[PDB]
């Protein structure tokens, strides 16, 4: 059941696990093509494109759960997979939001399979790199999101 | 459907800090529903004060703040001054829409009673010759705002032909209202002279017009 | 400045049809939400309808979602309030909004009026209002008018709050402690020049 309420409360929680993942990432250590919002994309005030935002907000989304698969296996893996699953649910109230279309694009699944192994190889250095750029990357994302929903 | 609680009234005194709160029935208030605060004076278009919770409109006084405390939206005056004695209306985004409480009337303790200014006309010779007689009595600059008004001529209190306006809240915060009363040109030409009296906090203020 | 402009309301008769336009200048409006919230009359705040910033998605209070239609309309940067199948219930203030967004608050316009009646319009009968001889305060009659507003300018100035009364029509006064009252009934298109003398 979708409500412009429950996307916004949706963002706002997966950004607060963004954070608590963050914080007990960042006490073991204290290039990427992850999505991120372009002027071109219509999700800022200057250019501001209700219809190709929606479009972008979705595709990054789906894009981004290679990467939220990826943070699972990376001890509170509960919370992992939280984010994991309350991203889902965001990804289903956008795609019902849109039902007045569909043209994407959706991504590969043999190409995210190889991505993941990929990552799974580097050393633990890198793995913790990793997980810290796709939480920052991932937070700009919502948080871009959550300012546009609000004028669409 | 849901319902957007506030207090219908709550005052303050002078310099004196004062929370307005906005709550759901539906459960607790998140930053989710961008809680708005908007004051209204008397008369006037409303004005917001505070947006997505705790953001300042332009040129809104600092002791004006917002904030989410416990499971509601809360309006925080710091310092109250006359001049903040208005009705604030609360705003919440629920669902895909927009629904507003209420309103809180704050009062501003517990100033001037002030007497109210009286001004009876009597019907003007061109209202006689259309056959109509219209007494009115202009009662203006009062505190508080409640009067009982008396129609009078001849001692007899006036039954009905009386018309006044519900006293209406004005510029200083003061009260201005009206009493009219309908005569044929014979009741006007008829008794001795017409009198106002009015009756504000027991004391009555009274004026008298002759044909 | 940002400014709103809200027009163009007016008496209607029920089951009628209205459209409030809403001129926007002063920001990016072709990247805002904008909504339109109501004020009957002695009543309290409430929520009309809102348009998302391309016009793609419309929000409707459950009491006018069949009646009322909301459209936009860039590069003319404005909203309008298409009101249909009017009810008396409809009668109040309409005002449009900006919603917040990109470090900006909510902006409101004037407002503009909108009376649901099957009363027709009514101009005033002006009556003066004699200084009665010993400062004095003279003053103006403006009787039996519909709908409200009326103008009273001249030429210690205070325009009373109108009258209503069990006819439905309202009556008011306009003292000041040559003198001539200008009252303007624009509901009627009445104007009313009067110079108001003291009895001899």
């Amino acid at each position: 059941l979708t409500s412009s309420e429950r996307i916004d409360k949706q963002i706002r929680y997966i950004l607060d696990g963004i954070s608590a993942l963050r914080k007990e990432t960042c006490n073991k250590s204290n290039n990427l093509n992850l999505p991120k919002m372009a002027e071109k994309d219509g999700c800022f005030q200057s250019g501001f494109n209700e219809e190709t935002c929606l479009v972008k907000i979705i595709t990054g989304l789906l894009e981004f759960e290679v990467y939220l698969e990826y943070l699972q296996n990376r001890s509170s893996e509960e919370q992992a997979r939280a984010v994991q699953m309350s991203t889902k649910v965001l990804i289903q109230f956008l795609q019902k939001k849109a039902k007045n279309l569909d043209a994407i694009t959706t991504p590969d699944p043999t190409t995210n399979a190889s991505l993941l192994t990929k990552l799974q190889a580097q050393n633990q250095w890198l793995q913790d790199m990793t997980t810290h750029l796709i939480l920052r990357s991932f937070k700009e994302f919502l948080q871009s999101s959550l300012r546009a929903l609000r004028q669409m | 459907q849901t319902v957007v609680t506030q207090e219908p009234s709550l005052s303050v005194s002078p310099g004196g800090t004062v929370t307005l709160t906005c709550g759901l029935s539906s459960g607790s208030v998140t930053a989710s529903n961008y809680p708005g605060w908007f004051q209204q004076t008397p008369g006037q278009a409303p004005r917001a004060l505070i947006y997505s919770t705790n953001d300042r409109h332009s040129g809104v006084p600092s002791r004006f703040s917002g904030s989410i405390s416990g499971n509601k939206a809360a309006l925080t005056i710091t310092g109250a001054q006359p001049e903040d004695e208005a009705d604030y209306y609360c705003a919440l985004d629920i669902g895909d829409i927009t629904e507003f409480g209420g309103g809180t009337h704050l009062t501003v303790l517990g100033q001037p009673k002030a007497a109210p200014s009286v001004t009876l006309f009597p019907p003007s010779s061109e209202e006689l010759q259309a056959n109509k007689a219209t007494l009115v009595c202009l009662i203006s600059d009062f505190y508080p705002g409640a009067v009982t008004v008396a129609w009078k001529a001849d001692s007899s209190p006036v039954k009905a032909g009386v018309e006044t306006t519900t006293p209406s809240k004005q510029s200083n915060n003061k009260y201005a209202a009206s009493s009219y009363l309908s005569l044929t040109p014979e009741q006007w030409k008829s008794h001795r002279s017409y009198s106002c009296q009015v009756t504000h906090e027991g004391s009555t203020v009274e004026k008298t017009v002759a044909p | 400045e940002v400014q709103l402009v809200e027009s163009g309301g007016g008496l209607v008769q029920p089951g009628g049809s209205l459209r409030l336009s809403c001129a926007a200048s002063g920001f990016t409006f072709s990247s805002y939400r904008m909504y339109w919230v109501r004020q009957p009359p002695g009543k309290g705040l409430e929520w009309v309808s809102a348009i998302s910033a391309g016009g793609g998605s419309t929000y409707y209070g459950d009491s006018v979602k069949g009646r009322f239609t909301i459209s936009r309309d860039n590069a003319k940067n404005t909203v309008y309030l298409q009101m249909n199948s009017l009810k008396p219930e409809d009668t109040a203030v309409y005002y449009c909004a900006n919603r917040a967004g990109w470090g900006m608050g909510d902006y409101w316009g004037q407002g503009t009026q909108v009376t649901v009646s099957s009363a027709s319009t009514k101009g005033p009968s002006v009556f003066p209002l004699a200084p009665s001889s010993k400062t004095a305060a003279l003053g103006c009659l403006v009787k039996d008018y519909f709908p409200e507003p009326v103008t009273v300018s001249w030429n210690g100035v205070h325009t009373f709050p109108a009258v209503l009364q069990s006819s439905g029509l309202y009556s008011l006064s306009s003292v000041v402690t040559t003198y001539i009252c200008n009252v303007n009934h624009k509901p009627s298109n009445t104007k009313v020049d009067k110079k108001v003398e003291p009895k001899s």
